[PDB]
């Protein structure tokens, strides 16, 4: 029939209301017990409490009424974390012991610090492993914090900033306030962060969110993650201190993410009072949405003191002085464990007693789920209920997309079209002049050279075919190959032609002012451009290359930045090296027109080529003095260089063998 | 003093002397009873005097709560509290006194989260925090007028706070806060995100240990010179320093430290009728071999205070019944308190520091400023704030360099400029074949009679050279703008620019064509005809030139670049600038003239295909014209094409357009007039 008075601190306002009902919730479970005689053969477990709002100065207040003006008490149950953490260094000039319900500090597991402490509630870190799992899933690397500066906070984001320190993962801001929020988010926006972590409490939330639709962070790259502890609809209340509306909210928090942690077994099973969650639940509705997620500790944490009592035995044989029975129940505490309607119900520094949390989304209106997760396996349960404006996650940063500057493939098929023409064009006088290859009128010019010299123009109007493309779907893989055929493909084609005429111009003064001298005279010329070549062309060939230009803002997609890159064969080298060749080649025909200022009016009757022969060969030779310059200079903008390029040889072509036989087919008649 | 009771002070600090903070403990006190016995010898508050009852502390919390409860229950009804000097223990009894109608004032909270009155609204303090230096840092800034600024904290309450109220003074105070970082304890990761933007000055509120890593860091990215001003708090323990030695001590020397000032500098009377001097005199003889204190004489100001505002507090209407109900309270007259703290928000008066009011809470104070004078550190200036005021002195402060080092860059804007000789060079050329133009004039215009020239009237050839002149003097034009340029007229040259060029080309390409036509037309007034021609062909000329120049036709179009220059060895910007001209609308008033010219060319090469079945050699050469008008022809449409291409790079712009020009007309004209001198010759 013995009694022993508690007193213990409670939330009505502020951080955390919520045990309004929870103070009922205790009081059934100390009615259980007294009821029962397994509990205690004379005492029964009294009560006092006190509002505390979580303002520590007014709880000051009321401890000291508590102690002071008090009955002899031996023990305390307090609430919120701030005044746990006051009290608990106030225990020891008295020698008491404590318990808190709710509070999850991490800082507290400092069992040397504070010897005389105990949790239920685990340490809150376990709220960040699961975090790193999402930053490991979507892809994401750099963060910014605020937080208020409390003591429960600080170092829980410190223990992050370690925690996925050992996945390298970066931080690049942090922020902090105490109660004029109102700034650091605006210094956000101008650091212009995409990803948010919160830390915080309710009455400084709503403020918040208030202040951040007055400068637009929401939609679409502005994630959040906060706090899944709080009520299921915070935001929606009236606010008497703020200019703002509900709708803004109702849209501008839109997206964010919550988590939090599940306290009860899941599981059906008889409790130790012959009891379970579901007829649980069923009393608590009964003594009576806010403030209930959390309530089952105490009818954990009473149970297990209790138990201490039984094994333990005087008592209101008390001082505050005394230092043994501190020690008694401290061991006996150190010592205690079962299982209960929470779970395996035991004490320890890490607070680690559970790990089963719990993961939660907003999509347009209210709270929902995607998933559960356990980290002692790392085994995460999913459920597909996601959802983004946009349709997957962003991530923390414009990313730069690495494109190509394109060729503008939809007008290479017309210089091709002109390519098959010229092609056309060229077998025909070929097969033409070699088929009627016998008269006086016809025979008596040497049309074989004419025939090699369309035929090499051919093979530079196939030069369309190679060189034109590579920034389409082409290859992407392989471009030497074809990238070098450029270059075999030019002369062989170019300057054989080219000298073919040019042999024929030859003895116009070097005879008139013979065709095995002659043939081998251009084996000669040819093949000495050629080894003259193959010494840089085999020797020192080139490769493909790219360049790039200054970043620049598209601004023709969600958001990402573009970052064009170019792309041409050339060596470290090509300052010089490749003008004085071009140079090398035009000397010819520079003395090609001095051969023809020579031969104007001077037929000789021997060869009938004469006339619009130099015609011709002045019409190309401007071509080459005008293209080489050209598509040197006009390299760095790859889109048009090809526009003149082989325009030139088609126009060479198409204008240059054209005028070949078309006399001698006239001749005919 | 037997009538009266001792009136209540419950002091509470450090007393033993096992903690360093334990110094100040009894490194403060002896001044205090030194006040306590000059108010013994006035006796101001007769009928009342006044005491004190003392406490430890000692900085762990629930030492000084215990002490502090213990002093409530066996102790007489107290009405004041005094001390306060650990952080941890104030800014938990702040808050408790909302609940027993107290007000309290110390001597140490630096910490500003005080400020906040709804949150702890009944205390007081006499000492400025950290947060009443941004006062002095603005007019600092304007003093030198440094107007850009990289912040830098450290994630704590006690300094975020700080950087969370000046980023809240700086609203409508035209100067701008760009980037910003913060860290825990590895600063190194943000120095260098912040040196790529080369800023020039830093703000840093952080404590004390930290200054290593911070410089160790800053060399290694070598942030030291003129260019880097630095401003950090004053109040760490002087000579604090003890990765390297000799490159911190030649790297940090020459930053600000700025905190609370001591001590006023002025020996006016005060309001005990005594001075600064006389004050430490009083205190250096009242103490023998205990170290010195620095937060002493606010505290004794504080007293003075205490006095004073009791004074005004007794002060009062109902003081019958008041001048007991001192004695009987009983920690609940709320009324009281709201006596009180009325009664001091607008308390005012002298001491040591000056003035001493409060606002808000805080004090209106006086401040150290102080330099890093090559080892050893030393006062610089000082700022009254009340009056919102400075005081600077020469031959006292220094710069590394000299001049106040600027805050952005060597910005430059540097105009480019094509071709230094190139207005030169090919000019030059130009006026060698201007030259030979006028020797064919003179060798032309000599014979004037003989067999050749009733061949052609070579008046038309000298209009047609005249053109040629024309259209071959224009080039320098060209070679205008960058130096010999700054009279904005440039527009005004280019409508001539391209007047010149049109008309000299468009007349002097007419005329042959038109002699050959005359030829023809005869063969198949004279003269006057072919003024009749061109004074039509004037006609389209004038017409497309003022309908290109409806408005204005040229607009001087200064186009910028991306400002990314830096080769000129100076530590300097020089954004990149270009000019420019168009219709102020698109590019279409070009292939109009270009097509105009096309058909001048072939309906005149209807004379061509006349002439490819003419029987030519009876009198004149059209074969000499046809290879000049296709050469022309291509020449000039591949400059119009490179020009509007690339009117970007101009260094060659100008080259190119001289080449096709030069070409064009030289070695068509000349070396097709040539021939005419072959016959004389
Ligand atoms: C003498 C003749 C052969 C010269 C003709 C010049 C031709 C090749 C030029 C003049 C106009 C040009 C076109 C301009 C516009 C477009 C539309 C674009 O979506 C595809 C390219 C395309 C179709 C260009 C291809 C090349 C083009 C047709
Ligand atoms: C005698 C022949 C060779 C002269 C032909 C002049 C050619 C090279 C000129 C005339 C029109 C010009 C084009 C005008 C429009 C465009 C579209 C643009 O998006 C890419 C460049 C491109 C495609 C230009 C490239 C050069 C171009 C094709
Ligand atoms: C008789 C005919 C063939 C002469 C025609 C002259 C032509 C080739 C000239 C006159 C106007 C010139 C164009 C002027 C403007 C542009 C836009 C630019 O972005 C690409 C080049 C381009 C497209 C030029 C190409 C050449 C051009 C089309
Ligand atoms: C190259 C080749 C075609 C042989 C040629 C080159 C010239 C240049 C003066 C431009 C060098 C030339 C002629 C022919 C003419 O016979 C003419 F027909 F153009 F008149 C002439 O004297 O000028």
């Amino acid at each position: 029939r013995r009694a022993v008075y508690i007193g213990a601190l409670f939330p009505m306002s502020g951080g955390w209301p919520g045990g309004q009902a929870c103070q009922p919730a205790v009081e059934m479970a100390l009615e259980d017990v007294n009821s029962r005689r397994d509990i205690l053969p004379d005492y029964e477990l009294k009560l006092i409490h006190h509002d505390s709002k979580c303002d520590p100065g007014q709880a000051t207040k009321y401890l000291y009424e508590l102690l002071y003006n008090d009955p002899i008490k031996i023990i305390l149950m307090p609430g919120c974390s701030s005044v746990s953490t006051l009290v608990a260094e106030a225990a020891r000039m008295w020698n008491l012991i404590v318990l808190s319900y709710g509070s999850s500090s991490p800082a507290l597991s400092n069992r040397q610090r504070f010897p005389t402490f105990f949790r239920t509630h685990p340490s809150a870190t376990l709220h960040n492993p699961t975090r790193v799992k999402l930053f490991e899933k979507w892809g994401w690397k750099k963060i910014a914090t605020i937080q208020q500066t409390t003591e429960v906070f600080t170092s829980t984001l410190d223990d992050l900033e370690e925690r996925v320190k050992e996945a390298g993962i970066e931080i690049t801001f942090r922020q902090s306030f105490f109660s004029d929020p109102a700034v650091p988010v605006k210094n956000l926006k101008r650091q212009d962060a995409r990803i948010i972590v919160g830390l915080f409490y309710e009455t400084e939330a709503r403020k918040v969110f208030c202040e951040v639709y007055k400068e637009r962070l929401f939609g679409k790259k502005y994630v959040w993650f906060l706090i899944g502890w709080y009520a299921d609809n915070w935001f929606k209340i009236y606010d008497p201190s703020i200019n703002c509306t509900v709708d803004e909210m109702t849209e501008a928090v839109e997206g964010h993410i919550t988590t939090e942690i599940v306290m009860l077994n899941p599981a059906n099973t008889r409790s130790i009072s012959n009891m379970t969650s579901q007829e649980f639940v069923e009393k608590l509705t009964k003594r009576l949405t806010g403030g209930f997620q959390e309530a089952p500790l105490a009818y954990d944490a009473i149970w297990a003191l209790a138990l201490a009592l039984n094994k333990t035995s005087r008592l209101e044989d008390f001082n505050y002085n005394n230092q043994t029975i501190t020690d008694q129940i401290y061991r006996a505490m150190n010592s205690s464990s079962f299982e209960g309607v929470s779970g395996h119900v035991v004490f320890d520094a890490s607070g680690s007693r559970m790990a089963w949390t719990l993961i939660e989304q907003l999509q347009g209106g209210s709270y929902k789920k995607i998933g559960y997760y356990d980290s002692t396996k790392d085994d995460l349960s999913w459920s597909k209920t996601d959802k983004w404006i946009g349709g997957s996650p962003p991530a923390d940063q414009t990313l730069v997309i690495k494109t190509f500057r394109f060729l503008s493939q939809k007008l290479f098929i017309s210089v091709s079209v002109l390519s098959s023409l010229g092609i056309v064009l060229a077998v025909v006088c070929l097969s033409f002049n070699i088929y009627n290859s016998h008269v006086r009128y016809i025979q008596n010019s040497q049309p074989n050279l004419n025939n090699l010299t369309a035929v090499g123009c051919s093979l530079a109007l196939a030069a369309v075919f190679p060189l034109g493309l590579d920034g389409y779907h082409i290859g992407r893989n392989q471009f030497p190959f074809v990238c070098q055929a450029r270059l075999w493909l030019l002369g062989l084609g170019f300057s054989l032609g080219y000298g073919s005429m040019f042999t024929k111009i030859w003895w116009v003064h070097t005879v008139f002012t013979e065709p095995w001298k002659l043939y081998a005279t251009v084996g000669l010329l040819v093949g000495m451009d050629v080894l003259t070549l193959a010494i840089w062309q085999i020797v020192d060939p080139l490769h493909r290359t790219i360049e790039t230009f200054a970043k620049e803002e598209p601004k023709e997609d969600i958001d990402v930045s573009i970052l064009p890159q170019l792309e041409h064969c050339s060596s470290r080298k090509m300052n010089t090296w490749l003008g004085i060749f071009y140079g090398y080649k035009g000397l010819l025909l520079l003395l090609g027109i001095f051969l023809a200022y020579e031969t104007k009016s001077v037929s000789t009757e021997k060869i009938n080529d004469h006339r619009a022969v130099g015609m011709a060969i002045y019409n190309v030779a401007v071509l080459c003095l005008i293209t080489a310059p050209v598509t040197m200079i006009l390299s760095s903008q790859q889109d048009a260089a090809f526009a003149f390029a082989s325009l030139a040889i088609v126009f060479s072509s198409y204008i240059t063998l054209v005028v070949l036989f078309v006399p001698k087919m006239r001749r005919l008649i | 003093p037997p009538s009266s009771p001792p009136l209540s002070i419950m002091g509470l600090m450090p007393l033993t002397k096992e903690v360093a903070k334990g110094s100040i403990g009894r490194g403060v006190l002896p001044a205090v009873e030194l006040a306590i016995e000059q108010i013994r010898n006035e006796s101001l508050l007769r009928p009342y005097f006044l005491d004190l009852r003392l406490y430890d502390t000692e900085c762990d919390n629930a030492k000084g709560l215990k002490a502090f409860y213990d002093a409530i229950k066996y102790g007489p009804n107290h009405l004041m509290v005094f001390g306060g000097v650990c952080p941890s223990v104030t800014s938990i009894i702040a808050e408790s006194l909302q609940g027993w109608n107290l007000v309290q004032l110390s001597f140490a909270a630096t910490t500003p989260v005080l400020a906040d009155k709804k949150k702890y609204p009944y205390f007081f303090r006499t000492v400025p925090s950290d947060n009443a230096v941004n006062p002095a840092i603005l007019k600092l800034l304007k003093h030198y007028q440094w107007k850009r600024v990289g912040t830098l904290t450290q994630d704590v309450q006690r300094f975020s706070e700080v950087r969370n109220d000046l980023t809240g003074v700086l609203y409508g105070e035209d100067i701008e806060i760009s980037d910003t970082e913060s860290f825990s304890n590895d600063p190194c990761t943000s120095v260098k995100k912040l040196k790529g933007n080369d800023v020039r000055i830093i703000l840093g509120q952080f404590d004390q240990n930290m200054a290593a890593k911070v410089f160790c860091c800053a060399y290694e990215e070598n942030m030291y010179g003129s260019k880097y001003q630095w401003i950090i708090p004053g109040w760490y323990e002087p000579s604090w320093w003890e990765c390297l030695r000799k490159n911190l001590l030649a790297a940090m020397e020459g930053y600000i430290g700025v905190d609370f000032e001591p001590l006023s500098s002025k020996q006016i009377k005060t309001i005990s009728g005594k001075t600064p001097q006389q004050y430490e005199r009083e205190y250096n003889n009242k103490r023998s071999g205990v170290g010195p204190s620095k937060f002493h004489g606010y505290a004794y100001d504080g007293i003075w205070v205490i006095a004073k505002t009791l004074q005004r507090a007794m002060e009062t209407l109902h003081a019958s019944s008041r001048h007991q109900r001192i004695q009987d309270f009983n920690y609940t007259d709320h009324t009281l308190g709201r006596i009180i703290l009325n009664a001091m928000n607008e308390t005012n008066f002298f001491g040591v520091t000056g003035q001493v009011v409060f606002r808000n809470g805080e004090r209106m104070g006086t401040i150290k400023f102080t330099q890093f004078q090559d080892s050893r550190e030393v006062k610089v200036g000082e700022y009254n704030a009340v009056a919102d005021t400075l005081e600077i002195i020469n031959d006292t402060i220094r710069f590394q360099g000299s001049e106040p080092p600027k805050d952005k860059t060597i910005i430059l804007e540097q105009l480019r400029k094509i071709s230094l000789p190139l207005y030169s060079i090919l000019s030059a050329l130009t006026i060698l074949g201007m030259i030979m133009a006028s020797a064919f004039l003179f060798f032309n215009i000599k014979n004037r009679n003989q067999k050749l020239i009733k061949m052609s009237s070579p008046y038309m050839n000298n209009l047609i050279i005249l053109g040629g002149m024309l259209s071959y003097a224009s080039i320098f034009l060209f070679g205008l703008d960058g130096s010999f340029v700054s009279e904005k007229t440039f527009e005004t040259l280019c409508t001539v620019r391209t007047w010149i060029l049109t008309v000299g080309y468009t007349t002097a390409f007419g005329a042959m064509f038109a002699k050959t036509w005359r030829v023809h037309a005869i063969f198949k007034i004279k003269d006057q005809k072919l003024l009749v021609i061109v004074g039509g062909m004037l006609l389209i000329d004038l017409c497309i030139l003022i309908c290109w120049q409806a408005v204005d036709p040229l607009r001087r179009t200064v186009e910028k670049y991306s400002m990314e220059p830096d080769p000129a060895g100076r530590d300097i910007s020089i954004r990149p600038l270009l000019e420019h001209c168009e219709n102020t609308h698109m590019t279409i008033w070009l292939g109009i003239v270009y097509a105009y010219k096309g058909l001048l060319m072939l309906f005149g090469c209807f004379l061509a295909w006349e002439t490819r079945n003419v029987s030519i050699p009876a009198l004149n050469d059209s074969k000499y014209i046809g290879m000049s008008v296709y050469n022309v022809g291509i020449m000039c449409i591949i400059g119009a094409a490179v020009s509007f291409l690339t009117r970007d790079q101009p260094n060659v712009q100008f080259c190119i357009v001289a080449l096709v020009i030069i070409f064009c007309s030289t070695i068509t004209l000349c070396l097709v007039f040539v021939p005419k001198l072959i016959t004389l010759r």
